[PDB]
RNA sequence: AGUUCUAUUGUGUUAGCAUGGUUUCG
RNA sequence: GGAAGUGUGUUUCAAAGAAAAAAAA
RNA sequence: AUAAGAAUUAAAUCUUAAAAACAAUUCGUUAAGCAAAGAAGUAGAAAAUAAGA
RNA sequence: UAAUACAGGGUUGAACUGUGGGUUAGUUUCAAUGCCCAAGGCAGAGCACUGGAUUGGAUACCCAGGGAACUGUGCUCCCAUUAAUAAGAAUCA
RNA sequence: AACUAGUCUUAAACACACCGCUCGUCACGUAACA
RNA sequence: CGGUACGAAGUCGAAACAAGGUAGUUGAUGGUGAACCAGUGGCUGAACAAAAAA
């Protein structure tokens, strides 16, 4: 969470990481959603 | 699906032929027809038939005449509950607070089998038999593999059949895309239910 | 609704007066600035939370002021505590 | 279920009306396997207000009326969409009845205290 | 009352202060910590007198 | 600098007082036996004030405003405006032949200046009604406007 | 706005009309 | 703690209604 | 329906009004 | 063009205009969509959250 | 947040019951706004944009207008994600 | 109703103390990853 | 390729810290040489102003 956390705040994953939240520039899932 | 649920609705929905609370012959005598009509079950509502229902479970699976708190009895009467509120959900798919007390009393009816389960194995067999629900057996712990772990949502499946199995929809099992009439591509999130065998 | 006073045998300044005093007790301008821009429900959450806290000091605030000046009108000493034991006879 | 239903008709409203009305009730009763209890006139009553009924027109007072009636609790809807209806009824509402508060029993010294 | 559609949830000591009715500090708790005693040693504090430091015995 | 409307005393008439003024079946244009209420809408830039006869099924007799009493842009702003349309209202009514006046408004912002300059030229106020029609259902039932300044 | 006030106006003209033609 | 009943429901979903800012019509 | 009155259950006006300011009489 | 309405720190865009049906103000009537203003003390059980500066 | 319909939870009592629980993934019901999709579509207000001003200058703050978004058992949980600083036992009258 | 000197309260990421602290594009070389 | 870290201080503005001179910042967006701006919903890690009682 800490360097996780920074991960997140410093916009990495935001570019990286799919969403089913989706978005018009993050990437999107195809699949169906569920908690991991 | 739909008939299924239908089906399910319409005998919920069943008025037999009794009165509420407890009312018996000499209390309704003195009334005129009219009044004891008013009393009758076809006036009553929701709640005083689901009261009725649930005494009638209660008066098959006591241990005495005022015994409610026996497990036998808080199995049927947590049973009527779920049902009661399953056929409330049906008709208000849009609330949500009753879905949570709907696995909150699932989650309870599951301790209560246990334990009965246990504490006496004729009567919990018996119970399960009257209320045509699963009989589910604790002999040994239950398994971290969803394909063979106990169903409380499966139990009373004998009533509902749609509430019995689903087909793996995660990562590879995802639904495939389907071209509808419209020409349009659709993506299932969930398998379409089949009628299990 | 709409407060309707009679100026009658006095002044229609001071029935003016008491007409701001009916507004101001019942917060009509208030309603009036907050209807007529839109105000974001968190700010109304801000704005409520502050109120509720800020009145009551106001009004506690008040009534020592209100006793401040009662006592100083009427020429009035501290307070000493009741001892108790005292017989509080009357020297008769 | 027990019920009390409050009528207010305008003053174009005739006897033959409100006996029209109350039999609509009663059959609606009927088929929903209630009984009517009892029906009972309150008086000429003026409204706190103006009652601007729209395509009737301006009315400053009105008649009372109130019946109870035991019915199954589906029936409500239909009786109130009918005298919703009802051109001649000015306002209406039907509650619960209750065992202590309702004016089949809790009738009389309702302001006389002695 | 008014309805604010729920409630706030500041920490800093500046906006509690504000938004509540008082903040003024209350009595230890006896099974927490001990009570407060005329005898507590006074804080380690310099005597300053608008930024001067007052230390000087004569 | 006429004091006045330019446009209306451009187009006067002839100048007749109350030449435009429609007049009941008997040719007056107030009876005998009529009340005159004054409605003062106050706001930022302006006052109107109409005085109506409520025989009449509250009909407007005239009115006045910043333009009407030859105050333009930021002047209509101050307490200077106010007690001129004031005092335009009580000397027409004095004109008229109207003493004795019923106030009502909404917003009571920019109304003492008006009271004052009736009290000062005789229009005789009988009774004072603030009539705020409060909202009684919410506070954004219909959105309102954004907050200047962002 | 000016809209909503330019097409109700224009309605109320051509609903005059058409009464006063009719 | 749990089950049943009991008195109470500013809780969640609900057909319709009373009122009201605003706009609208004359 | 608006505004009023009291020998009344009475009268009056009436289905939108408003087109300088300041005065005289 | 112009005044008036509106607005503004002040202006302007904008609307009406030449006797007015909808620029703006007053009065009636419906119509439309929309819907926490008013009624609950985060206070009072002894009930207490974080050594220090 | 009036009445009505259908469901909870909380509080109080009687009865029943008799260690029947505390925590919880290979679990899944719900969940602001925005975005995608669908609906409708001009009550209000309102991105982008237009033009009326201030500014050396503003692509803004101010004014007028505004076809994006504002009501969904759908897709759906990113967050300064919802009564707080995780839940339970013990210590207090 | 305004200003200076105080004096008091509040806020502060200032403490060389607002002539403070402080953000970014562009330009400019040495590099790692890609 | 786009981005990133170090040295240098050059041009352009002044976005934040005081109500920082339009409160800040956040989710997903639209727009813009730059910091940024606008709407919407969140928070406070923000201010200003702020009731006697009829």
């Amino acid at each position: 969470c800490s360097d996780r956390k920074r991960k997140i705040l410093n916009g990495t994953e935001y570019i990286r990481r799919k969403s089913s939240h989706r978005g018009r520039i993050k990437r999107g899932s195809q699949a169906p959603a569920f908690k991991r | 699906y739909i008939e299924a649920e239908k089906e399910f609705l319409n005998e919920r929905a069943q008025v037999p032929d009794a009165y509420i609370e407890r009312w018996h012959g000499e209390d309704l005598s003195k009334l005129s027809p009219a009044l004891r009509r008013c009393l009758h079950l076809r006036c009553a509502s929701s709640k005083e038939l689901h009261s009725w229902r649930k005494l009638q479970l209660c008066r098959l699976l006591q241990r005495r005449p005022f015994d409610t708190g026996s497990p036998a009895v808080q199995l049927a009467c947590l049973t009527e509950k779920i049902l009661n509120v399953r056929a409330h959900l049906l008709r208000h798919f849009r609330d949500q607070q009753k879905k949570k007390v709907l696995s909150i009393w699932l989650s309870r009816r599951h301790r209560v089998m246990k334990y009965l389960y246990r504490v006496d194995f004729n009567l919990y067999k018996y119970v399960c038999q009257q209320l045509r629900i699963k009989c589910v057996r604790f002999a040994i712990p239950d398994s971290r593999d969803r394909q063979r772990a106990i169903s409380p949502i499966a139990v009373d499946g004998d009533r509902c059949k749609f509430l019995i199995r689903q087909k793996l929809w995660k990562a590879r099992f995802r639904p495939r895309q389907l071209k509808q009439v419209d020409g349009k591509v659709v993506r299932f999130t969930r398998h379409p239910m089949e009628q299990p065998s | 609704m709409s407060c309707h006073r009679h100026v009658f045998r006095a002044a229609p300044a001071a029935v003016f007066a008491s007409v701001q005093r009916w507004g101001r007790r019942n917060n009509v301008h208030k309603l009036t600035l907050l209807v007529q821009t839109y105000e974001k429900p968190c700010v109304k959450r801000t704005r409520i939370a502050e109120e509720k806290a800020y009145y009551p000091r106001w009004f506690y605030l008040r009534y020592a002021t209100e006793v401040i000046r009662y006592s100083l009108k009427h020429h009035l000493r501290l307070g000493q505590a009741l001892d108790p034991n005292d017989d509080q006879r009357l020297d008769a | 279920v027990f019920y009390e239903t409050f009528v207010l008709f305008s003053k174009r409203v005739q006897r033959a009306d409100i006996r029209q009305l109350l039999k609509q009730q009663e059959a609606l009763i009927t088929k929903h396997h209630g009984s009517m209890l009892a029906v009972r006139d309150l008086g000429w009553r003026k409204t706190a207000f103006r009652v601007i009924k729209p395509r009737q027109g301006i009315f400053w007072f009105g008649r009372l009326f109130y019946f109870s009636f035991g019915a199954n609790p589906a029936a409500i809807t239909e009786m109130s969409q009918s005298l919703q209806s009802t051109n001649g009824v000015l306002r209406h509402a039907t509650v619960r009845m209750k065992k202590r508060h309702n004016l089949m029993t809790y009738n009389h010294h309702i302001h006389a205290r002695d | 009352a008014p309805f604010p559609r729920g409630i706030v949830k500041p920490r800093s000591a500046k906006v509690r202060a504000i938004l509540n009715l008082s903040v003024e500090q209350r009595q230890p708790n006896p099974l927490r910590a001990p009570r407060k005693s005329l005898l507590d040693p006074p804080p380690c504090v310099a005597p300053l007198e608008k930024g001067n430091p007052k230390l000087d015995r004569q | 600098t006429l004091g006045g409307h330019p446009r209306r005393f451009k187009l006067m008439g002839g100048r007749p007082e109350f030449h435009h003024v429609d007049r009941n079946k008997n040719g007056h244009i107030i009876e005998p036996t009529d009340k005159f209420q004054v409605v003062i809408t106050t706001s930022k830039n302006n006052v109107h004030a109409q005085v109506v006869n409520k025989s009449r099924a509250y009909r407007t007799i005239f009115g006045s405003f910043a333009g009407n009493v030859g105050i333009r842009k930021q002047a209509q702003q101050g307490t200077q405006c106010a007690y001129r349309i004031g005092q335009n209202i009580a000397r027409k009514c004095r004109r008229l032949g109207i003493s004795q006046v019923e106030i009502k408004f909404r917003r009571i912002m920019r109304v003492n200046q008006l009271l004052q300059a009736f009290t000062a030229h005789g229009l005789g106020v009988t009774a004072i009604a603030h009539e705020p029609r409060l909202p009684k259902c919410g506070q954004n039932a219909t959105k309102p406007r954004k907050r200047r300044r962002v | 706005g000016r809209s909503k006030v330019l097409i109700r106006r224009l309605k109320e003209r051509a609903k005059k009309e058409a009464e006063k033609k009719a």
